[PDB]
């Protein structure tokens, strides 16, 4: 739906449906995004970190900056020799062309994940199903955690449009 | 009395000076045994 | 009446005050809601 | 010029109009206590401390005068219900006036100093710059906080001059203000008795007097002075506001978990006591006490205190309320007017059956009843075509012990479905949902508002530490970095100690 | 710079800006107080807690 | 009332959109 | 340019392989016998297949008492009979 | 030294990853953690 | 000539030799049957 | 040039790993969080806290492997090896949980070594702080969501349990108990993880689009020096472009680059305020106005009602299994169903 | 009608919805995959029954 709500509940329809969150897809696209996030603000603080003194403490530092100066207004060689040293130094990048593609194509790809486990369970094939996976010595299930979110999954299956199945199984 | 989780927490709390102890008795001596050279 | 040297003069350029306006309003769009419950 | 977000920076390197700044600060806060309080006051009824009393009616300040002692109104009434009583000026209105009025001075006391900031104490008398000397001041201050702490323990808790703070019995049912004695053995440190507070004021005050008088006589040694930055206001700044999100987190979960501090009278009972039905045990209690003594059910159940009944109900938890549902518990549910009695639900074979409670986590829960055994008796079904439990087929009946509706008895099927839906909530109530337009809703109650403010602003402090600590720690590279800096000093092994020049 | 009556009486107390103690100093008499205050806190955490039971101290509403 | 509310805060954001587009503070090489 | 021995020297030298395979095959193979020995089950505390339930039990055995949870957890493992 | 290249190490090593990892597969399919 | 016991030794093997001797266990229990 | 300061030098040397006084707090804080969780998933059960299976051992993959929360029964405990309830022994320890608050808190302090080493580094090499500064917003998330949340709460039973699935079961739970969904601070928290991981996105693209030549190659990585004094890209292309295109762009690289920084953290920071909330139950689960009309109005349907039956489907659905101290026993007849399913 | 079983589910402010409940909703399931446009309805009436606007958009 184009809404707020109705988003929602498209994302808990879905989970109900194709347990979108055991889907491999789906958790590229969690790493896609919460690792773009992540490294947004990694790029951003680095680069703020180091700033090259241009202004004085009653004026923004912003002002350091001017459109079009040829000349770069971080110090990339002290950035590095910090992130390097945060980690360990071949964990850093000291080439702003590979950084930079790295930035672009981290969250690119894990959305482009996200975006084929939407079109992949469009043909319902589904997230990852343990359901019952955890059997002991007499055949007794012992549940997990997968056991649980199958519980909370049933909820919403069985509640979803309440009065629109006449059928005992949900096929489209 | 001492009760039994009195006992406990004089545990932990020898067992936290000991680890704590012991690194810095480690560090101290690997810091002088491998000096900096000025 | 001997004026105070730690004044300086404030500033919100262009661009601060409509990123301030959208952030504003923006947030209003998102509360409001909340507040008429 | 400054951005919008540095306005304030230009009082660093001004003591004068730094306190002028403070001495308004004080007394827009001083002038916020006076103003929140004449509104409750405007808004407070004092009629029924049984099942109306402050915390069912959005109270927030009145639970504060009331735990040191501020419990009447020039009017005539105090909050434990009596009348006739002479509070003397200290009434809830002297307390707010008190404020305003203080609001007034301090407003004018930072008027003269924002005008005369140039005075020559604020002047470091070698160098003629302003100046602070923070480290003296710290033990200045630090010892008139200890004074302070220990005259509020020495006098005003114990009573000795002052009227001592509330306490209660451990069911909350006949609260009033005490003097207490200090407790100087280990239960001092009990957050459940009121002497260990008595004994903390004492002690921690001792202890302010005495390292005051240190700070205040002995230097910082030049180590500590230069790691800590000791020379730069803003330090003092960071590490203050690490103390205040401390002491914000602590009084959060004393608030949420209970203390003698944080007494169930003033501000309301917690969450476990509902999870561990801390009050439906009591009650059942005194309930079996009565029955050996020989009293008729009847009798047993008249003996339970409303007030105790009210306790063991869930519209008073405040783990049930909504972060945008606003205003007094008495919005939701209603005023609460009288308690129905003790509801006993029983089959067609005349055995007893308990509705099961719901837990805090849950906004809506079904209606199951089961015997003395967990076993299922009967229940409200969502489908009907293969219901076996329904209350029609159960012959489910409700007799009411004590309360309003003691001795009655109703055995048509809407009418027991009804009460089973309300003994979810624990003991039933009769409401008033008509005076204030109530919508049914639950909200929480001032012990729930309190604890989240607090730790919520003890969390956005803890960012406020971080950042002025690296301010503090920072200041030589807060316009930016070196332009000259020396790609020497961060290519790896040039240096033996990371950027240090005399290692190369 | 103004002087007043009130400010001439306190100049001492802000006259000694940047006064330091040589070396270490106090530092580590400091140390100790910091390490006995952790145990302090660590203390009143465990009891509140439950962690630490001590005989007479209930910690309940029922003190 | 309410939704009086919610479309006037759209539509100074759109208002908005439109100043901050077309009556930005140029971009000056200098 | 931090002093230790470059890693790629290390890992393509022979006294490197000499040691380590000895050393890398040693320690999976005690992480096996870890496990293949049930000695695992027993540092841990971890039902084996058998040890769940009960022959004839069908609830879970969850601890309910903070303070005496060690003696419930010894009380569900003797009732495995 | 440098006596065994750096290739054939990669090789030789990523081949374990695969195998061990291989092994963790078939594992979901056969004893515990089966379903069966 | 370079040192074998550095702070980079023990930090790599508090980690390796760990992860060895778990990868032993877990392809010892893919062979666990109930 | 006492002891202190040979220590101060010994652990600052610029070595492969540094380590700094943060060291000291951080590696043992960190390699006990991680090497306790690897312990856990790999060998260890949750059959007595919460009756599952949650390690390799007892036939767990890595999606539904965790280190799960004590039983509900502990509340709040520490759980210390030698405290009340383990009394000192590691087996019992493990069985009642002792593993969760023990990852828990080495985590957090860990997390604190981690930020002190951002500082400590930063100043050694003499640049400003603020990749730490950013880092506050992971701190307060991990401290509001496994710590401050499980506090407001019976016990940290209600702690997300460290796991893939079971954090997975963690979201569905806040749908369906708090309709997280639907609280304004969640929605600041995704508005500032997406906005986020877009400004990722659309820099690093704009920057590898707006490159100079500055080699022949047509790999162009190589055409970049380290210590080059020149921009490596044309902001002013870039502004041109996006001015163009979308009616704005940046044209100060410092405010760019902090405005990466100040939204995804921000974001981060909000969505731990709601979460502060929840531990309260303080949820934003409903619109009144909309309750009161549906009461009323049978006919009256939004997107808004519809998540509220998906979300008591959700709690009747999972409650029994999900919540086994509570003993629950929810008759078939009571169970939350629309027709057929 | 957003399921096809006529049980209309209102998605605009002026029908009691706020920013967050609001929405444009999905076209009817008696439609299926069927292109709906404006001019394949008797009306406009029948056209926002339906969910013509979601198609359109
Ligand atoms: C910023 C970032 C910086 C980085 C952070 C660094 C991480 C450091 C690690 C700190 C760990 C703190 C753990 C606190 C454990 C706790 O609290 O454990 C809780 C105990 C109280 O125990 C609980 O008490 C409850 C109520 O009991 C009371 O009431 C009952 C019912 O009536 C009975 O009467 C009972 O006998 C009586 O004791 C229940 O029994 C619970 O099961 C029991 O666990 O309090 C206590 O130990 C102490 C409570 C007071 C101090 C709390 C300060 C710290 C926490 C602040 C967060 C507040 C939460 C608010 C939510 C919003
Ligand atoms: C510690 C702060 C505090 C607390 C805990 C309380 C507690 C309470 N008050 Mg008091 N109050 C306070 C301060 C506080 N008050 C102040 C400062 C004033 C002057 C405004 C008042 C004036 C007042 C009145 C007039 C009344 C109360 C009442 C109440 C009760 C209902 C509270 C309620 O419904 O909240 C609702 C809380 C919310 C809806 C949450 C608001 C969350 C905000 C909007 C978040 C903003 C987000 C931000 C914009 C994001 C920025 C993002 C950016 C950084 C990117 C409750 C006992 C009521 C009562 O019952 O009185 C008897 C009542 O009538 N209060
Ligand atoms: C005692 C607490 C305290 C004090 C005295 C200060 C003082 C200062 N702060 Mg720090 N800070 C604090 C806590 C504090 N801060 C906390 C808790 C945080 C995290 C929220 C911060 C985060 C912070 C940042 C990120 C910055 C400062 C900066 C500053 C300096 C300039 C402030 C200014 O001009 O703002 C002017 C502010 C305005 C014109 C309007 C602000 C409007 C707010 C956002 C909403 C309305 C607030 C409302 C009136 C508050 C009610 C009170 C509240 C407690 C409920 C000044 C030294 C700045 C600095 O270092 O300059 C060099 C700076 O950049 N602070
Ligand atoms: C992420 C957490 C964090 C970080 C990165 C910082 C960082 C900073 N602190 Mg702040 N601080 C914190 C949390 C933090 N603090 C907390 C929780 C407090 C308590 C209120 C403080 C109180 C404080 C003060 C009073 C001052 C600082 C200062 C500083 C600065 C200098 C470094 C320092 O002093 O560290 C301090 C060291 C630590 C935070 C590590 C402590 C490690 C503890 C001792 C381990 C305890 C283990 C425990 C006992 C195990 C039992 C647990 C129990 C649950 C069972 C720097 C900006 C100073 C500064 O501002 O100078 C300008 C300053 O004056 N800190
Ligand atoms: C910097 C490293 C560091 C830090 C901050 C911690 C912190 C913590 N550990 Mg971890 N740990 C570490 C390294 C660390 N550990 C190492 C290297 C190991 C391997 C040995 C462990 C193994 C470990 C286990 C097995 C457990 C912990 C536990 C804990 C928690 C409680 C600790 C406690 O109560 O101590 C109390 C002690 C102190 C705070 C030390 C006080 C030092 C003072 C200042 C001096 C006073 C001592 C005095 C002289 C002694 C007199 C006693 C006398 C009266 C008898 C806390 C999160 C427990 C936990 O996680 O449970 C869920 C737990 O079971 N740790
Ligand atoms: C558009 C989809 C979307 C998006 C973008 C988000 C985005 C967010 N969600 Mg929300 N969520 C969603 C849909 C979404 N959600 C839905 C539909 C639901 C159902 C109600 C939820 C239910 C939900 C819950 C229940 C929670 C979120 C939370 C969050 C925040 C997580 C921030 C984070 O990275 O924590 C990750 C953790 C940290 C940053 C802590 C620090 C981690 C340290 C640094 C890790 C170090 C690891 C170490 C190096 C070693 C690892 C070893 C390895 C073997 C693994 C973020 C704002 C959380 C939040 O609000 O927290 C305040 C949260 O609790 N969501
Ligand atoms: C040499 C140096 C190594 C240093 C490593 C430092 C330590 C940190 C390592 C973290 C590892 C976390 C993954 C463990 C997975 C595991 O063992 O599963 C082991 C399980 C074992 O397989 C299971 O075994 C059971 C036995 O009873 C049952 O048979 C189950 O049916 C079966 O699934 O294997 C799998 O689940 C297969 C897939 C595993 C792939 C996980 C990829 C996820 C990546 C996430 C990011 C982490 C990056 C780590 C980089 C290194
Ligand atoms: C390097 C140029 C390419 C730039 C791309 C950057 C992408 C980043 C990829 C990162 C992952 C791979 C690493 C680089 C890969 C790389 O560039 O290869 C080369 C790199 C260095 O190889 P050498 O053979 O030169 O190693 C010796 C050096 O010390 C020089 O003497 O090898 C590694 O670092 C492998 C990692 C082992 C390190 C294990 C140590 C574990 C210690 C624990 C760390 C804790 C510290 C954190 C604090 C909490
Ligand atoms: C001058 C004078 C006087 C008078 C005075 C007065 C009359 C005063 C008053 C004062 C006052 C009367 C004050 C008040 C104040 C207030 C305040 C200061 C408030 C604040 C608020 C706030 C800050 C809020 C916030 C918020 C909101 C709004 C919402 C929710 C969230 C929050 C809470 C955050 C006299 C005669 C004495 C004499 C002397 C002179
Ligand atoms: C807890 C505890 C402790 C400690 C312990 C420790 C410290 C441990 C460690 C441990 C460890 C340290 C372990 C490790 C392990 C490892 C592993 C198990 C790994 C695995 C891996 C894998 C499986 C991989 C995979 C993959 C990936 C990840 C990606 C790429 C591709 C592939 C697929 C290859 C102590 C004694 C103090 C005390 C008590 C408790
Ligand atoms: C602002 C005008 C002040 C009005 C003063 C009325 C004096 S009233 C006076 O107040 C005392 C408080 O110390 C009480 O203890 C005492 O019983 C009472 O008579
Ligand atoms: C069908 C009504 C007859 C049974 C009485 C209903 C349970 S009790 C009933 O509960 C209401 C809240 O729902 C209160 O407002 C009211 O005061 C109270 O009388
Ligand atoms: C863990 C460090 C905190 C305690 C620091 C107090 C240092 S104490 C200091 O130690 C010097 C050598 O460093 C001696 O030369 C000197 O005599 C002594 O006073
Ligand atoms: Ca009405
Ligand atoms: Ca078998
Ligand atoms: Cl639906
Ligand atoms: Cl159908
Ligand atoms: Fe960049
Ligand atoms: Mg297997």
């Amino acid at each position: 739906p184009l809404g707020i709500s109705g988003t929602f509940n498209f994302m808990i329809v879905f989970q109900a449906e194709h347990n979108i969150l055991m889907h491999p897809f789906h958790q590229l696209g969690v790493a896609g995004v919460f690792g773009g996030a992540l490294f947004c603000a990694m790029h951003g603080s680095l680069v703020t970190s180091s700033l090259i003194r241009e202004t004085t403490e009653t004026e923004s530092a912003n002002y350091g900056y001017k459109f079009g100066q040829e000349e770069e207004t971080y110090n990339i060689v002290a950035a590095h020799g910090y992130f390097g040293r945060l980690i360990f130094q071949y964990a850093s990048f000291n080439n702003s062309r590979s950084l930079h593609f790295f930035l672009a194509a981290w969250p690119v790809v894990g959305v482009w994940f996200a975006a084929l486990g939407i079109s992949t369970m469009a043909f319902n094939l589904n997230g990852f199903n343990f359901n019952h996976s955890v059997i002991d010595a007499k055949g007794n299930v012992i549940n997990t955690w997968a056991d649980i979110i199958n519980r909370a999954n049933l909820g919403m299956e069985v509640m979803h449009e309440r009065n629109a199945h006449n059928f005992p199984l949900d096929l489209a | 009395t001492i009760t039994p989780s009195l006992k406990g927490f004089f545990i932990g709390l020898l067992s936290g000076a000991v680890v704590l102890g012991l690194t810095f008795a480690v560090l101290i001596a690997i810091s002088q045994i491998d000096k900096v050279q000025r | 009446m001997e004026p105070n040297p730690n004044r300086q003069p404030v500033e919100l350029n262009r661009t601060s005050l409509y990123l301030g306006l959208l952030l504003i309003l923006v947030l209003a769009l998102l509360f409001s809601s909340y507040f008429f419950n | 010029g400054l951005p919008w977000y540095r306005v304030h920076t230009v009082l660093i390197n001004d003591p004068g109009r730094l306190i002028a700044a403070h001495l308004m600060h004080t007394a827009l806060v001083a002038g916020w206590a006076g103003s929140m309080a004449l509104y409750e006051l405007a808004t407070f009824d004092p009629s029924d401390p049984v099942l109306n009393p402050m915390w069912r009616q959005g109270m927030f300040v009145l639970p504060f005068m009331a735990r040191l002692g501020v419990t009447g109104s020039w009017s005539g009434w105090s909050i434990t219900g009596e009348t006739g009583i002479d509070p003397g000026f200290w009434s809830f209105e002297g307390v707010a006036l008190a404020h305003i009025v203080l609001s007034g001075l301090l407003f004018l006391a930072a008027c003269w100093h924002w005008v005369y900031w140039d005075l020559e104490l604020f002047r470091d008398p070698r160098t003629g710059e302003p100046a602070l000397d923070l480290p003296k001041m710290f033990g200045i201050h630090l010892f008139l906080a200890g004074l302070l702490c220990f005259g509020f323990g020495a006098f005003h808790l114990t009573g000795l001059f002052g009227p001592g703070m509330w306490v209660s019995d451990p069911y909350g049912l006949t609260g009033s203000v005490q003097p207490v004695a200090p407790e100087w053995g280990p239960d001092g440190f009990n957050p459940y008795n009121p002497g260990g507070v008595v004994a903390h004021h004492i002690a921690a005050g001792i202890v302010g007097i005495i390292a005051g008088l240190f700070h205040i006589l002995v230097r910082p040694p030049q180590r500590l002075y230069k790691a800590l930055r000791m020379g730069n206001i803003e330090t003092v700044l960071s590490s203050s506001i690490a103390a205040v999100f401390f002491a914000a987190f602590v009084v959060a979960g004393t608030m949420w978990y209970g203390s003698a501090t944080t007494p169930i009278e003033l501000f309301g009972p917690t969450r476990y006591q509902w999870d561990s039905s801390y009050f439906q045990q009591e009650i059942n209690r005194r309930v079996q006490a009565s029955l050996a003594s020989g009293a008729t059910l009847e009798e047993a159940w008249s003996a339970i205190p409303e007030k105790l009944a009210f306790y063991d109900y869930i519209g008073n938890n405040p783990a049930k309320g909504g972060l945008f549902r606003t205003g007094p518990m008495n919005k939701g549910d209603g005023i609460a007017q009288a308690w129905k009695g003790h509801a006993v639900f029983r089959n067609k074979e005349g055995e007893e059956l308990f509705v099961r409670r719901m837990p805090a986590f849950f906004e809506s829960f079904p209606v199951i009843l089961t015997d003395k055994n967990g076993v299922v008796k009967a229940d409200i079904p969502f489908r009907r075509a293969e219901s076996k439990y329904s209350f029609e087929q159960q012959g489910v009946t409700v007799s009411f012990y004590g309360g309003e509706l003691n001795g009655q008895t109703f055995t048509d099927p809407p009418t027991v479905k009804s009460y089973a839906r309300k003994a979810i909530f624990g003991e039933i109530f009769e409401f008033d949902t008509e005076t204030l337009n109530s919508d049914g809703i639950f909200r929480t109650s001032p012990r729930g508002w309190f604890t989240f403010a607090h730790a919520v602003f003890a969390l956005l402090f803890f960012f406020g530490h971080i950042w002025h600590g690296a301010r503090t720690l920072f200041r030589d590279v807060f316009s930016g970095i070196d332009p000259e800096l020396s790609p020497e000093q961060v290519e790896w092994g040039f240096y033996q100690k990371v950027g240090d020049v005399t290692t190369r | 710079a103004r002087r007043t009556w009130l400010g001439d009486i306190l100049r001492p107390l802000n006259s000694e800006y940047g006064k330091v103690a040589p070396g270490w100093g106090t530092t580590p008499l400091m140390a100790v107080f910091m390490g006995l205050f952790l145990v302090f806190l660590l203390i009143i955490l465990e009891i509140y807690n439950s962690t630490l039971i001590l005989d007479g101290v209930n910690v309940s509403w029922k003190a | 009332m309410e939704t009086i509310t919610y479309v006037f805060i759209f539509a100074c954001i759109i208002a908005l959109f439109f100043f901050a587009i077309f009556f930005r503070e140029p971009p000056r090489i200098t | 340019t931090t002093g230790e021995r470059p890693f790629s020297d290390i890992i393509t030298s022979v006294r490197y392989w000499v040691i380590h395979s000895i050393t890398i095959p040693a320690l999976f193979i005690a992480g096996w016998l870890f496990v293949s020995t049930g000695l695992a089950y027993d540092v841990f505390g971890t039902p084996r297949p058998d040890s769940y339930y009960a022959q004839e039990q069908r609830s879970i055995p969850l601890v309910t008492d903070r303070f005496e949870a060690k003696q419930q957890v010894e009380t569900f493992l003797e009732q495995l009979k | 030294g440098g006596r065994i290249p750096l290739w054939i190490v990669a090789t030789v090593a990523g081949m374990g990853v695969i195998v061990i990892v291989g092994l963790f597969f078939y594992g979901a399919y056969a004893g515990l953690g089966s379903s069966l | 000539s370079y040192p074998i016991f550095t702070v980079r030794w023990v930090a790599v093997h508090t980690l390796a030799v760990p992860t060895i001797f778990f990868l032993g266990a877990i392809a010892a229990m893919q062979f666990i049957q109930r | 040039r006492g002891w202190f300061d040979i220590l101060d030098d010994w652990l600052k040397r610029d070595r492969f790993v540094f380590v700094g006084w943060s060291g000291i707090l951080l590696f043992p804080c960190a390699y006990l969080a991680l090497g306790g969780w690897l312990t856990g998933t790999t060998f260890v059960t949750s059959w007595y806290t919460h009756g599952l299976a949650s390690s390799y051992l007892e036939g767990c993959n890595f999606l539904t492997v965790a280190v799960s929360t004590p039983a509900n029964s502990m509340g709040h405990s520490l759980l210390l090896l030698w405290g009340p309830e383990a009394q000192g022994d590691f087996t019992r320890w493990c069985q009642l949980g002792g593993l969760w608050t023990f990852i828990a808190l080495h985590g957090a302090f860990g997390l604190i070594g981690f930020m002190l080493r951002q500082f400590e580094i930063a100043r050694l090499v003499g640049v400003r702080p603020y990749n730490a500064i950013a880092f506050s917003a992971p701190i307060a998330v991990f401290v509001s969501v496994f710590l401050i949340y499980p506090l407001g709460q019976s016990s940290w039973f209600f702690a997300p349990s460290f796991g893939v699935a079971a954090i997975f079961r963690f979201l569905l739970f806040f749908q369906g108990f708090h309709n997280w969904t639907l609280n304004p601070f969640h929605m600041m928290g995704v508005a500032g993880v997406l906005g986020g991981a877009l400004l990722c996105a659309i820099h690093g693209a704009t920057v590898e689009n707006t490159l100079f030549q500055d080699g022949e190659g047509a790999s162009t990585f190589r055409a970049f020096n380290p210590t080059q004094a020149e921009e490596t890209y044309s902001m002013v292309t870039a502004n041109r472009f996006w001015s163009q295109i979308f009616g704005i762009a940046f044209s100060n690289k410092r405010w760019l680059h902090f405005f990466m920084l100040f939204v995804p953290v921000t974001g981060l920071w909000m969505s731990a305020i709601g979460v502060v909330g929840l531990a309260l139950n303080l949820r934003s689960y409903d619109f009144i106005s909309q309750e009161i009309r549906a009461a009323e109005d049978p006919e009256f349907e939004t997107f808004y009602t519809k998540n509220l039956l998906l979300n008591e489907g959700i709690r009747a659905w999972m409650a029994p299994q999900d919540q086994p101290h509570e003993n629950f026993v929810f008759p078939e007849e009571v169970l939350p169903r629309g027709n057929a399913l | 009608d957003i399921d096809g079983i006529r049980e209309p589910v209102s998605g605009s402010l002026l029908y009691g919805n706020n920013i967050i409940t609001g929405a444009v909703v999905p076209s009817s399931n008696a439609i299926g995959l069927h292109f709906y446009p404006i001019w394949e309805a008797a009306s406009l009436d029948e056209w926002l029954y339906n969910g013509g606007p979601y198609q359109l958009i």
